[PDB]
C-alpha cells in the first residue's frame, strides 16, 4: 500500500509538471 | 489554554459574573423586604455588586482585575445553600415560614460538609417531586388525598423545618411518596392507606384550617 | 534576544490534514512555532516541519477543524518552542501544552530552554552507581533500580500498573544504610487516574515536590508528542542547573507512540511495523535518553516511561524498540493478576541492564548477585516443571521437579506477593530469597559458588 | 455564500470559488443540495466529501457554504424522535413525503418549525440582569416525563435586553435577547452545537450513585455507577434484549438514548418496533417509553459520514441533556459497526492503515468517545448536577476479543457484562457469563453501599468466591461424583447451584419478577449467603468424631427452608410492600438459622 | 520451539489451518477414546 | 472534635506566614522596580533597524 | 484506629491542601506585582510618545525597522490619526535610506482611509501591497515582545536570584 | 423529459485503456451515458466516471480496440443511466446492459427509475413476519427463510451452487395455507451455465414468474456492476409499487466484486484488503439493503445472495463482509457433495436468523418449531456418535446410539437427499421430519413438549 500510494502521489506530480 | 477546571479563561470568569448576579437575583426574590439581616451579611462581598450597572462588561473586568471574590468553588458551595434556602420556602409558599427558622435552618446548612448529599438535599427533592406532580393533575380521589396530604406537609415543614427530624413529617414523606407511586387503577388500597393516615394521625381533625 | 518585529500572514495556501501550509512566507525557519488565529478568535500553535523556497508547512497542535483559508491569520514567533522553566513549578500542575491548569499564575522564567533540548556528551555523562531502594522485593531483589536509570513498567490493560508507579513515589529511598523531585506526565489517560495520581500525591504530603502535565482522553493527539519534553526538559532544568534529584514518570507511553502514528501517516512516512514511523526508534531516543548522572553536578534525572502493550504483545514495536533503548523493564503481566498477587510483576522476562554494579561488596551485601541469578534458575524451572507435568501428571514427577513446585509456590507467595504498602528494605529481600534456596540441598543451587553457599545457606 | 462545482472523481467533488470556507465546514453540492464536507483546501478551491450519491452533478452546479461544521440542532421536540445520524428526522422525511425512502439531498429541519411549544420563563430573571453560559431562562411543557430546559448556548453571556413573556412560541420565534460589548444576539429556544466537539462542564466529579437496573445479576456482582462506562457483546444468541428493555425501562436514569451505528435493515426495524411498545409505571400511571427516549437510527446502507457520525450525535444530544441536570443512559448497538464505518472513511481518504486494517487513531477516537462520559457538575448559575453513562456493545467480526475494535473498547470501559450463549441454549437469562465479567467501580461504590445497606459488600464478595470456587471443584467433581468429596465442598456446590438457579437466574416475563428492587436482591443474598456460613459452621464444628453433621443430614432435615429459601424470588415488590417483604425475610433468616440450631 | 517455523505466505495461511482442523479432530477423537475407557474402567472397577 | 479545632485553627498560621511573604515581597521589589522600568524602556525605545541577514543582493 | 489514622491522614490533606493553595496564592501575588509592573511601562510609554522631540525620532526608526522585515515592492502605513504628520516625515526620511540599504525601489503609501484604533500608545503597522503579509511595529507589542524574553531578568531584579541555581545551561 | 438536443463532440484528449479523455465538453455530468460511434460505424456505449471542468472521462463499456482521437464522435445524452421497468418485463431475460436476448421486444416502459435508488427510510421498515417456501427440505424445515430475510449460500468452487439456485427459481413459492415473482441475476456466468439457466427456467414452466438478468464472464464487466443494480430496480417497482412478493436470487456475488475491484482500479484508487476497494463494505450493503418489508404496502423483497468462497475460506473478505451484514447462512459443503448427496447442505453450520418468527401457527404450522429443533439435536448426536463409533465399534454402543446411527443414515437419505426436481412443500418437509423422530420413542424427544407430541408423534 505505502509503495503505491507513493507511485499515485507522484504520478500526480509529474501530471502536473507537464501542464 | 489556561483551562481551569473545565473552564477556559473567558468562560472561568463569564460563569463566576453569573453566579454573583444569580446571588443578587436569589436574595432579592428570597428576601425583598431585607429583612434577613444577618444571611445578607454572609454575602455583602457578591451583593455589594448588586444594584449598579455594570453591562455585564465592567463587573467582568472586575473578575478579571481580582476584585470581585473570583474563586469558582467558593461561590458554587455558597450559591447552592442560597437556592437550598429558596427551595424551602417556595416549596412551601402556601404557608409563611417564621424568620427565625430560616435563619436557623441556613446555619445548619451552612455547617454542612457537603449539603448536596445530605438527607436535607433529598427530602426537598421528595418534597418538589410530590408538589409539581400536583401542579397539573386532574380530580380524582388519589390527587384530592394527595393534595390534602401535601398542604398539611407544607404546614408542617414551614413551623419545624427540614434539618430539624421530626418522626411526624417524616412519616407524612413516606404515606405520600407510597400514594403517589400507587397504580391509578387501583382505587381500595389508595383509599385504606388514605384513611390509615386519617385514623393514626394524632389530631381528631387532621386538615381543619388547613385546607378549604 | 530576538528584538526585530515578528511578522503576520494572511497567505494559507492549502489545508491537508493535520497540515496548514502556508506561502509567501518571508525566509522560513525550519522548526519554528505559529501562532494563528481562527475566524472566531480561536486561538492555536503549529510548528514548522518543512521549508521549500516561500512555502512552510505547519502541523497545528490543537487542530485543523475550523481552519480557514482566506480569513485565517497566522504569525511567525521567529525562534523554536523555547519553554520557560523555573524552580517554582514543583507543586504546579499545567496541561499537555505547558499551560498551568492549576488556576495559579504562568510560569514566571528563569531560562527559556529548548524543547529538543541536547544530548549530553557521553564523556561527561558519569555511569550510574547508586542504588534506588523501592522496598518491592520483586525489583530491589532480582531487577535493583539504579539513580538514573530507565526502567519502564510493562503492563497491560486493565493491570494495576498505576498503583505500582504510586506506591514507588512514596516509598523510594536509599539503600546506604532523600527527597525526589517527581514529574509526572499524564498524556492520554482518563480524568480518573489522573485524578489518582493527583490524589495519592497529595495523601503523601509530596504535593510541594511534585509537577503534574496532564494531557486527558479528550485532549488533542498532537500535544501529546510534546508532554513527554515539556516534562523532561523541567527535569533537565532541576537536574542540571539546580541538582535536584528528580524522578520522570511518563504514563501509557503508548498514547505516545499512537499519537506519534497519527501523524507519521498523515505526513506519509516510511512505515517501519505495525504502520508506526520507521524513524519511531530515533524519536524514541530522544525523549527516553534524556536520564541519567552528569559528572561534576550533583543531580540525576531517573525514569520510569511505563507503558501498555497492545494485547499482551512482548513483541509489539512500542514495548519492542522501549526495551532496546532502556536499561531493561519491570513487566507485569496478567497470569499474577488473575491470581490476586500484588505487585503483579512478573521477573523472568525482565532485567536491569545497571544490576550488575549497582549490587554487592559495598553497595548491598556480598551475596546479592548470587541470590538473584539462583532465584531466576529455580523460578524458570518451576515454570518449565508446570509445563511438563500439565501434559505428563504429578505421578510423572520425582523428587528434583517437586522442588521447584515447591518453591515456585512459595517463591510467588512470599517474595512478589507484598501489597500496596508492605514496604521491605533490600537485605529483608535477600533473607526472603535464602528462605526460598534453603528448600534445595547445596548441591543443586548451581549458579552460586561454595565460597558463598558455606557461609550464607547454613543460617 | 455560493460557489461553483468545478469536477467530480466519484464520491469527491472539487469546488472553485469557494476561498471562505473552513476544514470540516459543510456545503450543500448540487440543484439537490448534496450533503458533504470540505476536507482539503487550496487556493479558492475545496475538495468536497459527498455523503450520497453524486450520480448527475454538473460541473458549474452551484455549492452553497454552510458556516456550521457537523452539527447537532438541540431544542424541543428532540424526544420521542427518531433521527438519522447526521441529524436527519426520519418520522418526519417518512411522514411529509408519503414515500418510503429517504429523498437524496432531502432537507428536513432536526425540529419542525410548525409546532407552538409552551414555554414558561424562569420568572426570576428580569432585563438589565446578567446571565451566563448554560444558565436557564425558561422551560418548555413537551409532556408529562421530562421538562425540556431551554439553557443559554454555551460561549455566550451578556445582559439581558428582551425576555419572552409565558405563551405558544415555536422553535422559529426570538425568546431571549442579550447584549455583550454593544453586540446584541437573538436566541430562539434552539441551539446549534458542533457534534465534535465537547459541551463544557464546570467539573467532572467522581461517579458514586449505583445504576439501579432491575436485574439481580449486572447489579448485585457487577455494578454499574451513573456516570459509568461498559461494554456489553452484541451475538445473535447472548440475549441483549434483557439489558436493552430493562435499562431503558425500569433504570433510574431519567432520559434513555438509543444509538445505531449501521446495522442489518431488520435489526434496526426490530428496535424500532419494540422500543415504541414499551411502556413503564411513573406517577401510577403507564407511560410509553417514547415520551422520554430518543433514537438515532442507522442501517448498514447508510452514508458512511452517518455511519461514522451516528456515534458522537448520540453523545452529543446525551450530553445536551447531561446540561440540564438529567442522568442520561446512551446504548450504542454496536461498536463494532462505527468502527467499520471509520475504517471505510479511511479508505476513501487513502490514508495509511495500521492494526487489522484500522486506521491508526482508532483507539484515540474512542478513548475521546468514552471520556465524554461521566457525572459532572453542570453549567450556570442553577448549581444543578447530572451524568452520562455509557452501555455501548461490542460485536467483532469472529467472535474474537482480538479485533482491535473489541480489545481497545475493554481497555476503556471500566465494566464489562460478558454475555454469552451457552447460558441461553440452557434457557437460563439473563445470559451473563459471570467468570469473564467484571467490575472497576466496586471501589467507588463502597461509600454508598456502606452509608445505605452496611451488609452488601461483604455479601458480594462470598458470592463471588462460591461461585468461583464451584467452578474450581468441577474437575474434583467430574472425576469423583460427589463420593469421595467432603461435605463441605459439597455444601459449596449445592449452595452455588441454589444461588444459580434462584438468584442470578431472573425471569422477566412473570408479573412479580420484571423488576428486582436492591433492598430485595440483598435480602436474597443475604439469607441465602447466612445459610452458607450456618451450613458451613453446622459441618465443622461437629466434623470431629462420633456425631456429625452431613449435607445428606441438612438437606432432608430442614428441606422446608431450602425450599423457602428458593421461594423468595416469588415475592411481587408491587402487591407485597417493603415493610412485608423484610418481614417475610426476617422470618426466614429465623427459621433457617433454628433449623441448624436443632442439629446442635 | 514456539513456532513451526514456517515462512508467513498464503500457502502457509491455507496449511496451517488445515493442520489445526486436524489437531483438533484428533483431540476430540481421543477424549473420545478416553472417555469410553473410562466409562469401563469405571465399569470393571464398579464390577 | 479536638482535631477538627487545631487543624481548623492552622490555617490562619499558613495565612499568616502567607500574608509576610506577600509583604516582604513586596517591599523587596520596590528596591528594584524604577531601575528595572528604565532597563526596559531603553530596550523598547531603541528600535535598531536591520535587514535580514539572508538578503541578498 | 484505622479510621482515626484516616482521620489523621484526613488532617495531613487539609494540611497539605492548605499549604497548596497558599503556595498558589502568593504566586499570583507575584504575578500581580509584574503585571503592575508592566502597566506602569505603558504609561511611561504615553509619556514618552507625547514628547514629540523623541516620539518623532521613535517612529522614524519604527516605519524604517518594518520596511526591512517585509522587503515588499509596495508598501502601506498604517497608523492613528493623530499622529499622521510624524509618520509622513518618518516615511519620508526611511525610504532614501531603503533604497541604500537594500538596493531596491519601493512605494511607500501611507493609508488615510484606514486608521489604528485611538487607544494604541503609539507607533504604526505597515502591510504589504495586498494586506496579506503585514507587520506590527506598535509600541504595545514592542512591550510585550521584549518583556516577554527580558523576564528572566526582572524576575531576578525585583526578587532576587534563585540561591539554588549554579549553573546557566 | 428533458426535450434538449443532444451534443455529439468529435474532440477526444486521449484514450488509456477502458478509459477515452474528452475535451471542450459543455457542462458534463458525472455518471451522465454517452454513445460512441467508431469510423467503421461501430457503436459502443459508455459512462462519464470523472468530470473535471471540460475534461469529461468515459469508460467505455465495450473494448476501446478502434477509437482514434480524430474522427470517434461521443453524443451526450444528458442525463444517467435510468431503467425503463414495467410488469411485463416479468417472464422476459435480459443481458446485463437491460437489453432482451430472448427475441422479443425491447421493454414498453411504464416508468424510469435511477438503478442506484435510495435507501429505505427506517421509521417504515416492517420486521419479517412470514416464510416464503424454497421446495428444499434441508432449508425449509431447518433455516427457513422469512418473509424479508436477506440469507447468502456460501460455497466453494465446484459446488452445485447453480443447480441448487435454479431449483429455487423453479419451486418456491409461498405457503398456501399469483402474487410472487422471483427475479434473477447471474453475474460473471459462463456460457454454459447461462444456457443452463435459460432453458432450464423456460422449459419447466417457471419463466411467467421469472425475470432473468444474465451477465456473461465475457461481458464488459461494468455492465456486471449495474446488473445487480437493475435486478433490484426491477424488484423495487415489482415489490413496493405493484404489491407483489419477490425473491431476489444474485448469484456469483464473488464475480461481482471481482468487477468492482477492477472499477476501482480504473479509477486509480490504492487498493485496501486484500485488494478490494475501501469501500467493498457499503458497496454490498447498497445492494443487500434494498429488501424487506415496508409500512402500509402488501409487497415484499427477500434476497438469497450466493457466493463463492474463495479457497474455501470463510474468513475471506468476500463471504466475510457479506456474512457480517446478511441474517443467517445456507452453507453448501463439500463432503456432502462428494458422498453424492442433493442438494449438499449441512445444517450443522447454517443458521437462519429470522426463523424464530418466520414458521408456527399461522404461518406454516403449530409443530414447526419443535420438529426442527428435535432434529437439529438429533443429527448432530448423531454425527457425534458417528464418531464415537469408529472408535469404539458397533459392538461398544448402546440401543440410544444405535437410533442415533439410523436416524444419521435415514437423515441424510431421506430428509436432506431431495432431487432436482422433486418439489417438497413445507408441510410435507415436515411430515418427512416426523417419519424421522418417530424411530425414537417418546421419551427421547427432549426438545418436544408433550403436547406437541401427544398431537403429532403418534400415527
Amino acid at each position: 500500500f505505502y509503495r503505491l500510494k507513493k507511485i499515485q502521489e507522484k504520478k500526480k506530480i509529474i501530471k502536473e509538471k507537464s501542464e | 489554554g489556561i483551562k481551569m477546571g473545565g473552564l477556559t479563561s473567558e468562560q472561568y470568569h463569564s460563569q463566576v459574573v453569573g453566579k454573583i448576579g444569580y446571588i443578587a437575583r436569589c436574595m432579592q426574590t428570597i428576601d425583598p423586604e431585607n429583612n434577613l439581616k444577618k444571611i445578607r451579611e454572609d454575602y455583602q462581598d457578591v451583593l455589594i455588586w448588586a444594584e449598579k450597572n455594570y453591562r455585564f462588561e465592567e463587573i467582568l473586568e472586575a473578575s478579571k482585575s481580582g476584585k470581585c471574590p473570583n474563586d469558582l468553588d467558593a461561590l458554587s458551595r455558597r450559591s447552592l445553600i442560597l437556592q437550598e434556602l429558596l427551595r424551602l420556602v417556595s416549596s412551601i409558599s402556601p404557608f409563611k415560614m417564621k424568620l427565625d427558622l430560616i435563619e436557623s435552618q441556613y446555619e445548619k446548612m451552612k455547617q454542612h460538609v457537603n449539603l448536596w448529599k445530605s438527607d436535607y438535599h433529598v427530602k426537598l427533592n421528595q418534597l418538589n417531586q410530590l408538589t409539581d406532580y400536583l401542579k397539573n393533575a386532574a380530580p380524582t380521589p388519589k390527587n384530592n388525598f394527595l393534595r390534602a396530604m401535601t398542604s398539611v406537609l407544607q404546614m408542617q415543614i414551614a413551623q419545624y423545618g427540614i434539618t430539624e427530624d421530626n418522626e411526624g413529617i417524616n412519616q407524612l414523606f413516606k404515606l405520600g411518596l407510597h400514594l403517589l407511586a400507587m397504580a391509578n387503577e387501583k382505587i381500595d388500597e389508595q383509599y385504606h392507606l388514605f384513611k390509615g393516615y386519617v385514623k393514626d394521625q394524632p389530631e381528631e381533625s387532621p386538615f381543619e384550617g388547613i385546607l378549604p | 534576544y530576538l528584538s526585530q518585529p515578528r511578522l503576520t500572514y494572511k497567505t494559507v495556501s492549502g489545508v491537508n490534514g493535520p497540515l496548514v501550509i502556508l506561502d509567501h512566507v518571508k525566509f522560513p525557519r525550519y522548526a519554528e512555532i505559529v501562532h494563528l488565529t481562527l475566524p472566531d478568535g480561536t486561538k492555536r500553535s503549529g510548528q514548522v516541519l518543512e521549508v521549500s523556497g516561500s512555502k512552510a508547512v505547519v502541523q497545528v497542535f490543537e487542530g485543523t477543524s475550523g481552519i480557514d483559508a482566506k480569513k485565517t491569520s497566522c504569525e511567525f514567533t521567529g525562534d523554536i518552542l523555547r519553554t520557560p522553566v523555573s524552580e517554582d513549578m514543583l507543586g504546579r500542575v499545567f496541561n499537555g501544552s505547558g499551560k498551568p491548569i492549576d488556576r495559579g499564575p504562568v510560569v514566571l522564567a528563569e531560562d527559556f530552554l529548548d524543547i529538543m533540548g541536547q544530548p549530553i556528551n557521553p564523556q561527561c555523562r558519569i555511569y550510574p552507581e547508586e542504588m534506588i531502594q523501592t522496598g518491592i522485593s520483586a525489583i530491589d531483589g532480582m531487577n535493583s533500580i539504579a539513580r538514573g536509570q530507565k526502567i519502564p513498567i510493562f503492563s497491560a490493560a486493565g493491570l494495576p500498573h498505576n498503583e505500582i508507579a504510586a506506591q514507588i513515589c512514596r516509598q523510594a529511598g536509599l539503600v546506604k544504610k532523600e527527597n525526589f523531585a517527581i514529574v509526572f506526565a499524564a498524556m492520554g489517560v482518563n480524568m480518573e487516574t489522573a485524578r489518582f495520581f493527583k490524589s495519592d500525591f497529595e495523601e503523601n504530603g509530596s504535593m510541594d515536590n511534585v509537577c503534574l502535565f496532564l494531557n486527558l482522553a479528550n485532549d488533542p493527539t498532537i500535544e501529546r508528542i510534546i508532554t513527554p519534553r515539556l516534562a523532561l526538559t523541567t527535569a533537565e532544568f532541576l537536574a542540571y542547573q539546580c541538582e535536584k534529584h528528580v524522578l520522570v514518570i511518563l504514563t501509557d507511553m503508548s498514547s505516545y507512540a499512537e499519537a506519534l502514528r497519527e501523524v507519521s501517516a498523515a505526513r506519509e512516512e516510511v512505515p517501519g511495523r505495525r504502520g508506526f514511523p520507521g524513524y519511531m526508534y530515533t524519536d524514541l531516543a530522544t525523549i527516553y535518553e534524556r536520564a541519567g548522572r552528569v559528572e561534576g553536578r550533583n543531580g540525576s534525572i531517573t525514569q520510569i516511561p511505563i507503558l501498555t502493550m497492545p494485547n499482551d504483545d512482548i513483541t509489539h514495536p512500542i514495548p519492542d524498540l522501549t526495551g532496546y533503548i532502556t536499561e531493561g523493564q519491570i513487566y507485569v503481566d496478567r497470569q499474577l493478576h488473575n491470581r490476586q498477587i500484588y505487585p503483579p510483576i512478573n521477573v523472568l522476562p525482565s532485567l536491569s541492564r545497571l544490576m550488575k554494579s549497582a549490587i554487592g561488596e559495598g553497595m548491598t551485601r556480598k551475596d546479592h548477585a548470587d541470590v538473584s541469578n539462583q532465584l531466576y534458575a529455580c523460578y524458570a524451572i518451576g515454570k518449565d516443571v508446570q509445563a511438563m507435568k500439565a501434559v505428563v501428571g504429578e505421578e510423572a514427577l520425582t523428587s528434583d521437579d517437586l522442588l521447584y513446585l515447591e518453591f515456585l509456590q512459595k517463591f510467588e507467595k512470599n517474595f512478589i506477593t507484598q501489597g500496596p504498602y508492605e514496604n521491605r528494605t533490600v537485605y529483608e529481600t535477600l533473607d526472603i530469597g535464602w528462605q526460598l534456596l534453603r528448600i534445595f540441598p547445596k548441591e543443586m543451587l548451581k549458579r552460586i559458588p561454595q565460597s558463598t553457599l558455606s557461609e550464607f545457606y547454613p543460617r | 455564500t455560493f460557489g461553483y462545482v468545478h469536477g467530480v472523481s466519484g464520491p469527491v467533488v472539487t469546488a472553485c470559488d469557494m476561498a471562505g470556507a473552513a476544514m470540516y465546514e459543510l456545503v450543500r453540492v448540487g440543484h439537490s443540495e448534496l450533503v458533504g464536507e470540505i476536507i482539503r483546501l487550496e487556493g479558492d478551491m475545496a475538495t468536497i466529501q459527498v455523503y450520497e450519491e453524486t450520480s448527475g452533478v454538473s460541473v458549474g452546479d452551484p455549492v452553497l457554504r454552510t458556516g456550521k461544521p457537523l452539527s447537532v440542532e438541540l431544542g424541543p421536540g428532540i424526544m420521542g424522535a427518531i433521527f438519522d445520524g447526521i441529524q436527519r428526522p426520519l418520522s418526519d422525511i417518512s411522514s411529509q413525503t408519503q414515500s418510503i425512502y429517504i429523498p437524496r439531498g432531502v432537507n428536513v429541519s432536526a425540529l419542525s418549525r410548525d409546532i407552538k411549544w409552551e414555554f414558561i420563563p424562569s420568572k426570576n430573571l428580569r432585563v438589565g440582569s446578567h446571565i451566563t453560559g448554560g444558565d436557564i431562562y425558561g422551560i418548555v411543557n413537551e409532556n408529562s416525563l421530562i421538562k425540556h430546559k431551554i439553557m443559554l448556548p454555551p460561549r455566550s453571556r451578556g445582559s439581558v435586553t428582551y425576555i419572552a413573556p409565558p405563551g405558544n412560541y415555536d422553535a422559529s420565534d426570538v425568546v431571549l435577547e442579550l447584549e455583550f460589548e454593544g453586540v446584541k444576539e437573538k436566541l430562539s429556544m434552539v441551539q446549534v452545537w458542533p457534534v465534535r466537539q465537547v459541551r463544557p462542564v464546570t467539573e467532572k466529579l467522581p461517579a458514586n450513585h449505583p445504576l439501579l437496573t432491575g436485574q439481580r445479576v449486572l447489579d448485585a456482582l457487577f455494578p454499574c455507577v451513573q456516570g459509568g462506562t461498559t461494554a456489553i457483546p452484541g451475538a445473535f444468541g447472548c440475549g441483549k434484549t434483557v439489558i436493552s428493555q430493562s435499562l431503558s425501562k425500569y433504570s433510574n436514569s431519567d432520559v434513555i438514548i438509543y444509538v445505531g451505528c449501521g446495522e442489518r435493515g431488520n435489526e434496526m426495524s426490530e428496535v424500532l418496533r419494540d422500543f415504541p411498545e414499551l411502556t413503564m409505571e411513573v406517577d401510577g400511571k403507564v407511560e410509553s417509553i417514547m415520551k422520554r427516549t430518543a433514537l438515532v437510527a442507522n442501517t448498514s446502507n447508510m452514508p458512511v459520514a452517518a455511519r461514522e457520525a451516528s456515534i458522537y450525535t448520540g453523545i452529543t444530544l446525551s450530553e445536551y441533556f447531561r446540561d440540564m441536570g438529567y442522568h442520561v443512559s446512551m446504548m450504542a448497538d454496536s461498536t463494532s459497526r462505527w468502527a467499520e464505518a471509520l475504517r471505510e472513511i479511511s479508505g476513501r481518504l487513502a490514508e495509511m492503515p495500521a492494526d487489522s486494517g484500522y486506521p491508526a487513531y482508532l483507539g484515540a477516537r474512542l478513548a475521546s468517545f468514552y471520556e465524554r462520559a461521566g457525572r459532572v457538575k453542570c453549567l450556570g448559575n442553577p448549581e444543578r448536577e447530572g451524568s452520562v453513562s455509557i452501555v455501548g456493545a461490542v460485536s467483532p467480526p469472529g467472535g474474537d476479543f482480538s479485533d482491535p475494535v473489541t480489545s481497545a473498547t475493554l481497555g476503556i470501559v471500566q465494566v464489562f457484562w460478558g454475555l454469552d450463549k451457552k447460558l441461553a441454549q440452557r434457557k437460563h437469562f439473563p445470559s451473563v457469563n459471570w467468570l469473564i465479567s467484571y467490575s472497576k467501580y466496586m471501589r467507588a461504590l463502597d461509600e454508598y453501599y456502606d452509608k445505605h445497606f452496611t451488609e452488601f459488600v461483604p455479601l458480594r464478595t462470598k458470592a463471588k468466591e462460591i461461585l468461583q470456587e464451584e467452578e474450581d471443584l468441577a474437575e474434583i467433581v467430574q472425576l469423583v461424583g460427589k463420593a469421595s468429596l467432603a461435605e463441605t465442598d459439597k455444601i459449596t456446590l449445592e449452595v452455588a447451584k441454589l444461588i444459580k438457579d434462584d438468584f442470578l437466574q431472573q425471569n422477566g416475563y412473570t408479573p412479580y419478577d420484571r423488576f428486582c428492587p436492591f433492598y430485595k436482591t440483598v435480602g436474597m443474598l443475604s439469607n441465602m449467603i447466612s445459610f452458607y456460613d450456618m451450613a458451613r459452621r453446622a459441618v465443622e464444628t461437629t466434623a470431629q468424631s462420633d456425631n456429625k453433621i452431613t449435607w445428606s443430614i441438612i438437606r432432608e432435615h430442614m428441606g422446608e427452608i431450602l425450599y423457602k429459601l428458593s421461594s423468595m424470588k416469588f415475592k411481587d415488590p408491587v402487591k407485597d410492600g417493603e415493610a412485608k417483604i423484610k418481614a417475610d425475610y426476617a422470618q426466614l433468616l429465623e427459621d433457617m438459622q433454628n433449623a441448624f440450631r436443632s442439629l446442635e | 520451539k514456539d513456532r513451526i517455523e514456517i515462512f508467513p505466505s498464503r500457502m502457509a495461511q491455507t496449511i496451517m489451518k488445515a493442520r489445526l482442523k486436524g489437531a483438533q479432530t484428533g483431540r476430540n477423537l481421543l477424549k473420545k477414546k478416553s472417555d469410553a475407557l473410562t466409562l469401563r474402567f469405571r465399569q470393571i472397577l464398579k464390577k | 472534635q479536638a482535631a477538627m479545632g487545631s487543624q481548623g485553627n492552622l490555617s490562619a498560621e499558613v495565612e499568616q506566614a502567607t500574608r509576610r511573604q506577600v509583604q516582604g515581597m513586596q517591599s523587596s521589589q520596590q528596591r528594584n522596580r524604577e531601575r528595572v522600568l528604565t532597563q526596559l524602556l531603553g530596550m523598547v525605545c531603541d528600535v535598531r533597524p536591520q535587514v535580514h541577514p539572508n538578503y541578498r543582493i | 484506629e484505622k479510621k482515626e489514622k484516616q482521620i489523621e491522614q484526613q488532617k495531613k490533606i487539609q494540611m497539605s491542601n492548605l499549604m497548596n493553595q497558599a503556595r498558589l496564592k502568593v504566586l499570583r501575588a507575584r504575578d500581580d506585582l509584574i503585571t503592575d509592573l508592566l502597566n506602569e511601562a505603558k504609561q511611561r510609554l504615553s509619556k514618552v510618545v507625547k514628547d514629540t522631540t523623541r516620539y518623532q525620532v521613535l517612529l522614524d526608526g519604527l516605519v524604517l525597522q518594518g520596511l526591512y522585515q517585509l522587503l515588499e515592492p509596495r508598501m502601506i502605513v498604517r497608523c492613528r490619526k493623530q499622529d499622521f504628520p510624524l509618520v509622513k516625515a518618518a516615511v519620508q526620511k526611511a525610504i532614501p535610506m531603503y533604497k541604500i540599504a537594500t538596493k531596491k525601489d519601493v512605494d511607500v503609501q501611507i493609508d488615510l482611509e484606514a486608521y489604528l484604533p485611538e487607544d494604541i500608545a503609539g507607533g504604526v503597522e505597515i502591510y504589504n501591497g495586498d494586506r496579506k503579509i503585514k507587520v506590527s511595529n506598535t509600541l504595545e507589542s514592542r512591550l510585550d515582545l521584549i518583556a516577554q524574553q527580558m523576564m528572566p531578568e526582572v524576575r531576578g531584579a525585583l526578587f532576587g536570584a534563585n540561591a539554588n541555581r549554579k549553573f546557566l545551561d
